[PDB]
């Protein structure tokens, strides 16, 4: 791609969620959703391989179906209430279809079957763009209508999201699929805390984003697609294993890392609203998430997997690849827990 | 077979340093680490700290409670009071329920 | 001349050094001035 | 050159002095009941202004 | 004596994309590391005593 | 408490800025000074509790644990000096940093006035033990052992977190003294029973209770010497301190919810003493002895007699010291012979007379020789258990008999008998490890001389 | 200023800096047949940068101080040991082959970067497109195994199509007895211990497989020794050579820019050569890798990034 | 007890259960047809829960 | 109007169910997607004309334009699938499972 279409595509990718967040109209949040989808599709099919085409096709058909369901809900609300916003008395069926389609857009379970496959087959920076940027707009639409949604449907969607995400991330080996089921579990946490306190939903979203960014940067340092590929990182870049361990433990929610704070304050608010059984099941599935994180840590940092012979030449070569804001996001995603009252509102 | 360094054998450290003290290979750091452990372990901790603990006074007021016990026994025995009352709290200043 | 290729960081980027040092100095001076102004504003508002 | 060689030996004593200072700051912060406990409510001596610092 | 480190066996149990080869998933292969002429044979003719086997790319 | 926390915090820049030929010396000397500074918490000339700040406090129960941790840290460095002599400087400084992080976070854990801060520091201490065991462990089972330890402890600790947040929402502050003063009785309902189990099982896993004790032997075997020390001497007692802190707000239904755990503890210390009799690994045998001693601590804490709480306190300190000494002697033998087999090294009394003497005093402290704090703990636990029920004396007697048997079996098969003359790679002794045994054994003698320091909260 | 998208926007166009002599020319031949001299003369009288055969120490000579490092840092494979005993059980042959392919890949990346940055043509000796010849020769001689062949083919499939084929491939056809006579006359005692079966395998791999896949996508210039041994007719053919086939015609400015980024980042170049395929020939254990990597780190000038090593005279470290 | 039955009871049983569940739940054939059929089932189920919750 | 709006919603529901139940033709899937698009256009237009909402009659024009660009993107993707596989069969799109 030449810089003209690079700038246009990145500007529309930026602009979609910005229109969705800045917009007070259901129609404009919709059109921002397909700015995001349409602008990001050439970026998935940038590599021009059958796997990228497969991911782009599945992603397109999923988002198209969900966007048509969203527009159905918008049109039905427009007939029922004469306005372009779910104000207070729109139909619960309409609100549930809206929640259905936004959960389909997000890729949380049981609508999660496309997210690991779409995350696979695309480059790592597009996995980062998807799993971080493409979720703010559906979260924005969900946050705008928090008192109207159905707590039962949200709680079911959330608990099965964490269940399927924990089990998948336990299952596979591929880094992109691991990050995708990690995203599914984290979106389950955000969705569960959505109807009671959207501020904690935003806090969990920012914590997940600042944890997902240095994962993907560290993967892009060596294009480590595999558990083995990140396992020989000690020969390639040994000065990163400590932060890999700290940020993966933060993703697991282990104190005193700052990734414990979203799960902790979410459990605290859920128990303020008396859903103890739900909170316990969520925390146990978070322990499963921490299990596959700990296996990944064992593979990459605490043990030293055998290496190759060309790694000598790769160490002979130099590198200027790792960017400056990797360390800033890494430190903010590891050592921010004593600033918890400042992080929460 | 994958390339791998052979299994090392531990050497007799006393063969090259007969005055080995367990801390470091060369003699100077070994003897200075030995002196640092001996001086900071036994000399100014196991003795100075022991003296400080031994001369902590009235530790959880055993001595004060002994003196107060002797004073109270003397008081209640020269005035004929019971040594211990059966009730800690005065029954007049407790309002029991009617049933 | 040690390395066979000319290093990128063989010489310090003087523009980057000057911009970073001046930026840090400017934020420090602005921080002190804003802290003093906030102290004075708080005392004036609360009558202290 | 002795201060350059053995500058690492002041960090732990500096931390000890800083910890004593922070204990003193906490002690003067928690003075809401100084000379106000009913066990130790006593009239102030003319040569002193506080019971403890 | 020396600390144990993973060998080829412990390194090779982490490839296969599954961690758990069952009867319904053991046929799967791990993804590749890099994630990776039909032309017109027209017969020009009776527009007519000319035959043209004409090979076209669009 | 800040005057102990801050210089221990500043130990880390000293570690990372010291010369590679001076790092061990500087950190060991300054950590000895940390222990000397931490000895000032014993200045308790009043019945009142040392409340240093709104966040930290010292207690007659919390103080011996803090002093014990600050004392073990230089001993930890001494034991870790030998097996890292062929190791990189950066990894050596990292290991020293991990131990210092253990020491700092455990002082904050014992000195915290808030149970939620206590929980945060609880698995904040869990993380570096995992890292130490997983990275510096020797055998191939260290990864499995770390998984077992971490997930027993976390599946324990999650219902503790839910119970803590529920208690905070119900009461309002979760401050320890506020809870102790405005303690409210429970209605003995099913919700309160499940809440009691939720706030009990985390510390029961960390103890470990019998049946759920399986993480301890493999973690202690595949752990390094510093990991074995930190586990067997601090972390089990940390679970002990957790139960003692949390049991105050659990009246009255602990008087019948104590029933299965007391039986589990008594039968489990008998079971693990039998395993100690028929155990072929020295580290495993010491680990199961630790399980039996902490089972005694469970029995005392659950019967909730003041004499039992005192016996639990003195057994905490005494068992921590003697278990650290036992693991040190086992690790010295392991660094000699490069093996962990119980029966392989037999006649070490001949070659190592002073080390066999240290072995003998360590085992005598293990088997409760009078007038040591070990036997004071077991005897007062015995008295309180017999007061609770007169038929507990049978299980106590069987446990004490098998305890003497496994301690003397240790001594006979590791020191006495004919020498295995094929072990020509037997270096005589390191002054470092002899100093390590002396620094383990002298505080046992001093605390035997003055047992009033470790009596605890009750008396 | 480091090359990038900003430099491409401000103007660093490869097609703007191209000229007639901006060509990739590769000289190929058997073990000892006039390959070095002809490439040097062609580059000298065409004004082109000559890249000799990438040996074991190519990365050592192109990185750091440029002195050859120790063998354990540079591949741990000896051509002399391979000539003395090619069927050794330690896997010296396939280690040497993979290391030489990695060296050739680094040399091709360097030559492509030089051509895309300066516009000067390059004359390489035996680039990556003719190293599978040595691979198949050792496989047919039984020196390596089918797993090694599959791993080499996988690495070649991973790395090869990302770059551009050479504009011209000049080949030196030479008989095996002539190669044997030249090898005997050279006088390297390890090099006389080579088999005519191996040399015939090299020549057959050339004729049957290498020349056609060059032939449908670039210009092939097979010459004899007597057609060679005079570097004027070959240069005349290069002058009167027309490049009307291959993917070089379809390249534009932004494709050149992305290829320039790919060849200017050496980690992406050698990314797929270190795939975690655990052949015992090339797998190195954790302890040996730790010792080798550590000793390479206290090698002088290699502890930090270049320009940050105070032991070799780098200044203003605190200021940058 | 220790080397057989407590291992069979708590940890290996938990690991076997979670291994069976993760294999059963991520034995996905990778077909968008099956995925969209699953999505249709999810839609029908959520309509059913809305109708029974009201 | 309520009967015809009910018919339009059932048409959208049928098109959605057809989209969710795949057949061998991704072209047929895209045609079902535009069945949903067309049903949305008629419901929006009839609602605007019934409510006399002249401010919101641009909304059908915007849904038509946006959905048409989205389907152009989808047609380009189907062209890519047909080029790489010969056909547009959705069962050829399944190698991202592992
Ligand atoms: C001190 C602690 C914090 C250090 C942070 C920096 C870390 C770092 O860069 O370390 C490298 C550097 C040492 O490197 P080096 O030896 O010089 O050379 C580099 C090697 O050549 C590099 O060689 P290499 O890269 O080729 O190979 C090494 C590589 C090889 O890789 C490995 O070996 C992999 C290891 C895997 C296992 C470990 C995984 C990670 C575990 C982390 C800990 C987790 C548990 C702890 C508790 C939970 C924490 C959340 O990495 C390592 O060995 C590990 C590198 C990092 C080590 C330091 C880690 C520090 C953080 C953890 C401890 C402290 C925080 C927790 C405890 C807090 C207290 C309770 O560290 C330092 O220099 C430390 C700082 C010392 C100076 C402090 C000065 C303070 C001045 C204050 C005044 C001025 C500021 C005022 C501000 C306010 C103004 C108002
Ligand atoms: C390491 C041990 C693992 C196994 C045991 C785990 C703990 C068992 C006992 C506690 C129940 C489960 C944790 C709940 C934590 C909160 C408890 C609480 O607040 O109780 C009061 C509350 C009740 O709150 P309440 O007191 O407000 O009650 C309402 C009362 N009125 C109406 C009058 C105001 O109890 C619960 O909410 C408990 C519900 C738990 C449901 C979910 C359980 C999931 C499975 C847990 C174990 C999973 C791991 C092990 C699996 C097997 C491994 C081999
Ligand atoms: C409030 C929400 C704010 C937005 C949160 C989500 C941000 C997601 C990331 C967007 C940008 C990603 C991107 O452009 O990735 C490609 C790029 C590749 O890195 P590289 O080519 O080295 O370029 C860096 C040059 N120094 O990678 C990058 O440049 C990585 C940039 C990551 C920025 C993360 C910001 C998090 C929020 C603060
Ligand atoms: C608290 C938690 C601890 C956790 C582990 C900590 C490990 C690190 C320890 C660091 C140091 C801490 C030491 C703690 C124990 C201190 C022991 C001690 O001195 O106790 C005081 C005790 C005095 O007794 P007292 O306190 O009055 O109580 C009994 C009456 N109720 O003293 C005594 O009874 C005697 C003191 C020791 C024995 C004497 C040693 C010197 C002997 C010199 C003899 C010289 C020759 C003879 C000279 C002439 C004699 C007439
Ligand atoms: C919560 C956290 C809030 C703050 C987050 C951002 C922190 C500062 C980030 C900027 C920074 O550190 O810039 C330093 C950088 C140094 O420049 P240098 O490394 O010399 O790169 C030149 C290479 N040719 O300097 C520059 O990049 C240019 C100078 C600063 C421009 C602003
Ligand atoms: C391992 C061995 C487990 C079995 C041990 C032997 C049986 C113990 C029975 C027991 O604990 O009984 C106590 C109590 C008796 O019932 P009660 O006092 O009437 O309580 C009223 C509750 N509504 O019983 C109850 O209150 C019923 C619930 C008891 C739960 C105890 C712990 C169960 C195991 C947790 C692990
Ligand atoms: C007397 C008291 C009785 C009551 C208390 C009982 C509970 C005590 C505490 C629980 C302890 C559980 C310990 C779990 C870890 C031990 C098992 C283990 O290590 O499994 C390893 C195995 C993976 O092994 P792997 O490394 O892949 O290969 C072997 C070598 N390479 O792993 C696997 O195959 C899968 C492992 C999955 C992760 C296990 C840890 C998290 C478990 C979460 C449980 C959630 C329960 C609630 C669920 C919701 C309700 C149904
Ligand atoms: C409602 C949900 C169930 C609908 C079942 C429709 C029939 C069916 O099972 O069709 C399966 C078919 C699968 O696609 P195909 O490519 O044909 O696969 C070959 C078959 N192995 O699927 C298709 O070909 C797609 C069919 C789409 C049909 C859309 C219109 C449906 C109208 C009827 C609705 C259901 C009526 C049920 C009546 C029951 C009796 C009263
Ligand atoms: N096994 C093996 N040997 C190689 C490879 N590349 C080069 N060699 C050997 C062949 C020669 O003995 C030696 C030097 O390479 P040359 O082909 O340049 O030989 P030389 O310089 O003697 O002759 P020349 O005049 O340049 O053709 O390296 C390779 O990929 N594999
Ligand atoms: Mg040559």
């Amino acid at each position: 791609m030449n810089p003209i279409t690079l700038a246009i595509i990145y500007f529309t990718i930026f602009l979609g969620p910005v229109i969705t967040m800045s917009s007070t109209n259901l129609m404009l949040m919709w059109v921002g959703l397909e700015f995001s989808l349409l602008a990001i599709i050439p970026m998935l099919i940038n590599k021009k391989n059958p796997r990228s085409t497969e991911a782009a096709t599945k992603y397109f058909v999923t988002q198209a179906t969900a966007s048509m369901i969203i527009l159905l809900a918008i049109v039905l609300n427009y007939k029922q209430l004469g306005t372009w916003m779910f104000q207070q008395q729109t139909n619960g069926l309409i609100l549930n279809m809206t929640l259905m389609a936004l959960s389909m857009k997000l890729g949380l379970a049981p609508f999660h079957f496309w997210l690991p496959e779409v995350t696979q087959g695309i480059p790592l920076h597009m996995g980062l763009i998807l799993l971080t940027w493409q979720k703010i707009a559906p979260l924005s639409i969900l946050i705008q209508i928090y008192p109207l949604l159905n707590s039962t449907i949200i709680l079911m969607l959330a608990i099965t999201s964490i269940f399927m995400g924990a089990w998948g991330g336990l299952n596979q080996t591929q880094m992109r699929k691991i990050m995708a089921y990690s995203s599914i579990a984290h979106m389950g946490w955000m969705l569960a805390i959505l109807p009671y306190n959207p501020s904690l939903t935003l806090l969990n979203l920012m914590i997940y984003i600042i944890l997902t960014a240095p994962m993907f940067m560290a993967l892009m340092l060596n294009n480590s697609m595999t558990i083995n590929s990140i396992s020989l990182l000690w020969n390639k870049t040994p000065a990163m294993l400590t932060m890999i361990s700290l940020m993966l433990l933060s993703l697991g929610g282990l104190p005193p890392l700052t990734g414990f704070l979203p799960k902790w304050i979410i459990i605290t608010e859920l128990m303020k609203n008396n859903c103890l059984i739900m909170a316990t099941l969520m925390a146990m599935m978070a322990l499963l998430n921490l299990f596959f994180y700990t296996r990944l840590i064992y593979s990459t940092s605490l043990t030293m997997f055998p290496t190759n012979n060309n790694s000598k030449m790769m160490t002979h070569q130099t590198k200027t690849k790792p960017n400056l804001m990797f360390s800033t996001l890494a430190i903010m995603s590891t050592m921010t827990l004593p600033l918890a009252p400042q992080l929460i509102t | 077979q994958w390339q791998e360094d052979p299994e090392p054998e531990d050497e007799n450290v006393y063969a090259k340093n007969p005055d080995f003290h367990g801390y470091d290979s060369d003699p100077v750091v070994d003897v200075w680490n030995m002196r640092a452990v001996f001086f900071f372990g036994f000399s100014i901790v196991l003795v100075f700290g022991t003296t400080f603990v031994a001369y902590v006074p009235d530790y959880r007021m055993q001595e004060w409670a002994r003196r107060e016990a002797e004073r109270l026994v003397k008081y209640r025995e020269v005035n004929g009071l019971p040594i211990m009352e059966s009730n800690y709290f005065d029954p007049s200043k407790i309002q029991l329920p009617e049933d | 001349k040690f390395y066979v290729r000319e290093p990128v960081n063989a010489k310090p980027n003087w523009l980057a050094v000057g911009l970073s040092v001046g930026a840090s100095v400017f934020m420090w001076i602005y921080l002190i001035q804003t802290h003093n102004e906030d102290v004075l504003e708080y005392k004036r508002r609360n009558g202290l | 050159q002795l201060l350059r060689e053995h500058w690492v030996h002041i960090l732990v004593p500096a931390g000890f002095v800083f910890g004593c200072y922070l204990d003193r700051k906490d002690d003067e912060k928690l003075t809401a009941f100084r000379n106000k406990s009913m066990l130790f409510q006593r009239e102030l001596r003319p040569n002193e202004e506080v019971t403890w610092k | 004596a020396r600390q144990w480190q993973p060998d080829i066996e412990w390194a090779e149990q982490f490839s296969g994309a599954v961690m758990y080869p069952s009867k319904e998933t053991a046929h799967w292969k791990p993804p590749p590391w890099n994630d990776v002429v039909t032309n017109m044979t027209l017969n020009f003719g009776p527009q007519g005593v000319l035959r043209l086997v004409l090979e076209l790319s669009g | 408490m800040l005057k102990i926390i801050l210089p221990s915090l500043m130990l880390l820049p000293l570690t990372w800025l010291s010369s590679p030929k001076k790092t061990w010396t500087n950190v060991t000397s300054y950590s000895f000074l940390i222990s000397l500074t931490s000895l000032t918490l014993l200045w308790q000339t009043d019945e009142n509790y040392k409340n240093f700040s709104n966040m930290f406090s010292s207690d007659p129960l919390s103080t011996p644990l803090i002093i014990l941790t600050a004392w073990l840290l230089p001993l930890m460095l001494m034991a870790s000096q030998n097996h890292l002599k062929k190791d990189n400087n950066v990894l050596q400084k990292l290991y020293i940093s991990m131990l210092i992080s253990l020491q700092i976070l455990l002082i904050m854990t014992f000195s915290a006035t808030e149970l939620i801060m206590f929980y945060i520091l609880f698995e904040a201490t869990l993380i570096p033990t995992l890292i130490i065991i997983t990275r510096w462990g020797n055998q191939t089972e260290r990864l499995n052992a770390g998984i077992y330890f971490l997930f027993y402890t976390l599946i324990g600790s999650i219902p503790l977190l839910i119970a803590l947040i529920l208690i905070q929402n119900h009461v309002g502050t979760l401050n320890l003294m506020i809870l102790s003063f405005t303690t409210h009785t429970l209605d003995a309902s099913w919700s309160n029973n499940l809440l009691w189990l939720a706030c009990m099982m985390a510390f029961l896993i960390k103890m470990p209770l019998y049946g759920v004790h399986l993480w301890l032997p493999k973690a202690h075997v595949e752990a390094p010497i510093a990991g074995s020390m930190i586990l067997a001497a601090i972390l089990l007692k940390l679970g002990s301190y957790g139960m003692i802190r949390i049991s105050i707000i659990l009246d009255p239904l602990t008087k019948y919810m104590a029933y299965p755990f007391i039986l589990l503890s008594l039968w489990g210390m008998i079971m693990t003493s039998s395993i100690c009799l028929r155990q072929t690994d020295l580290k495993s045998l010491i680990a199961y002895s630790s399980v039996s001693h902490m089972a005694l601590v469970i029995a005392s804490i659950m019967i909730q007699t003041p004499w039992s709480f005192m016996g639990a306190t003195m057994l905490m300190i005494a068992h921590g010291l003697t278990s650290s000494l036992l693991f040190c002697l086992a690790n010295s033998n392991y660094e000699r012979i490069h093996s962990r087999t119980m029966i392989m090294a037999r006649g070490l009394q001949m070659v190592f007379p002073l080390m066999a003497t240290w072995w003998l005093m360590a085992s005598l402290a293990n088997l409760a020789l009078p007038p040591s704090i070990n036997l004071m703990g077991e005897l007062f636990i015995t008295m309180s258990l017999f007061s609770w029920s007169n038929f507990t004396i049978i299980l106590m007697g069987i446990n004490i008999i098998i305890t003497g048997m496994y301690s003397m079996y240790m001594i006979i098969t590791t020191q006495r008998g004919k020498l295995t003359n094929h072990m020509i790679n037997l270096q005589p002794s390191h002054t470092r490890e002899l100093t390590l045994m002396a620094l383990h054994m002298i505080p046992l003698i001093l605390l035997t001389t003055s047992p009033k320091l470790i009596t605890g909260l009750t008396m | 200023l480091r090359y990038g998208l900003l430099a491409a926007i401000l103007g660093d166009k490869t097609t703007k800096k191209l000229h007639e002599y901006s060509r990739v020319i590769t000289v190929d031949g058997n073990i000892c047949s006039g390959k070095n001299k002809l490439a040097k003369e062609i580059a000298q009288q065409l004004g082109m940068k000559h890249y000799p055969e990438a040996g074991i120490q190519y990365s050592s000579t192109t990185t750091g101080d440029g002195r050859p490092l120790d063998i354990e840092f540079s591949g741990s494979c000896s051509l002399e040991k391979f000539y003395d005993d090619p069927k050794s059980n330690d896997g010296n042959s396939y280690r040497l082959q993979s290391w030489l392919y990695a060296s050739r890949l680094l040399q091709y990346a360097d030559a492509l970067e030089h051509l895309l940055s300066t516009g000067q043509g390059v004359v390489l000796e035996r680039s990556i497109y003719s190293d599978f010849v040595f691979l198949e020769a050792m496989y047919n001689q039984g020196y390596i195994r089918k797993q090694c062949v599959d791993h080499y083919n996988e690495i070649k499939r991973l790395t090869l199509p990302e770059y551009l084929p050479p504009h011209a491939v000049i080949y030196i056809d030479v008989p095996v007895p002539e190669v044997q006579s030249r090898i005997q006359k050279k006088g390297d005692p390890h090099e006389m211990k080579v088999t005519s079966a191996y040399l015939q395998d090299i020549e057959n791999a050339y004729k049957k497989t290498f020349l056609p896949k060059m032939s449908e996508m670039c210009e092939v210039l097979v010459y004899d020794s007597w057609e060679a041994e005079d570097p004027t007719k070959v240069v005349e053919d290069i002058e009167y050579l027309k490049y009307n086939k291959g993917p070089w015609l379809k390249q534009d400015d932004w494709t050149f820019h992305y290829l320039r980024m790919l060849v200017q980042d050496k980690t992406e170049v050698l990314n797929y050569t270190t795939i975690p395929v655990y052949l015992p020939e090339i797998t190195i254990g954790a302890h040996q890798g730790s010792r080798i990597y550590n000793s390479f780190r206290e090698l002088p000038g290699r502890k930090y990034a270049p320009g940050y090593n105070a032991e070799v005279g780098d200044k203003w470290i605190w200021l940058k | 007890l220790d080397l057989i039955w407590l291992e069979k009871t708590i940890p290996k049983s938990t690991s076997t259960l979670h291994t069976n569940m993760t294999t059963l739940t991520t034995n996905q054939k990778g077909l968008i047809k099956l995925y969209f059929m699953s999505f249709l089932i999810n839609i029908i189920l959520i309509i059913i829960l809305y109708s029974i919750n009201l | 109007m309520p009967s015809t709006f009910f018919n339009l919603t059932m048409a959208f529901s049928l098109s959605l169910l057809g989209t969710l139940m795949f057949r061998s033709h991704l072209m047929s899937t895209l045609l079902c997607l535009e069945g949903m698009v067309l049903s949305l256009f008629i419901m929006t237009s009839v609602t605007s004309l019934n409510s006399n909402s002249m401010s919101s009659m641009p909304i059908p024009i915007t849904i038509l334009v946006f959905a048409a660009c989205e389907a152009a993107v989808g047609l380009a993707l189907l062209v890519k699938v047909s080029n790489t596989y010969g056909t547009d069969y959705v069962q050829n799109l399944n190698l991202l499972q592992c």
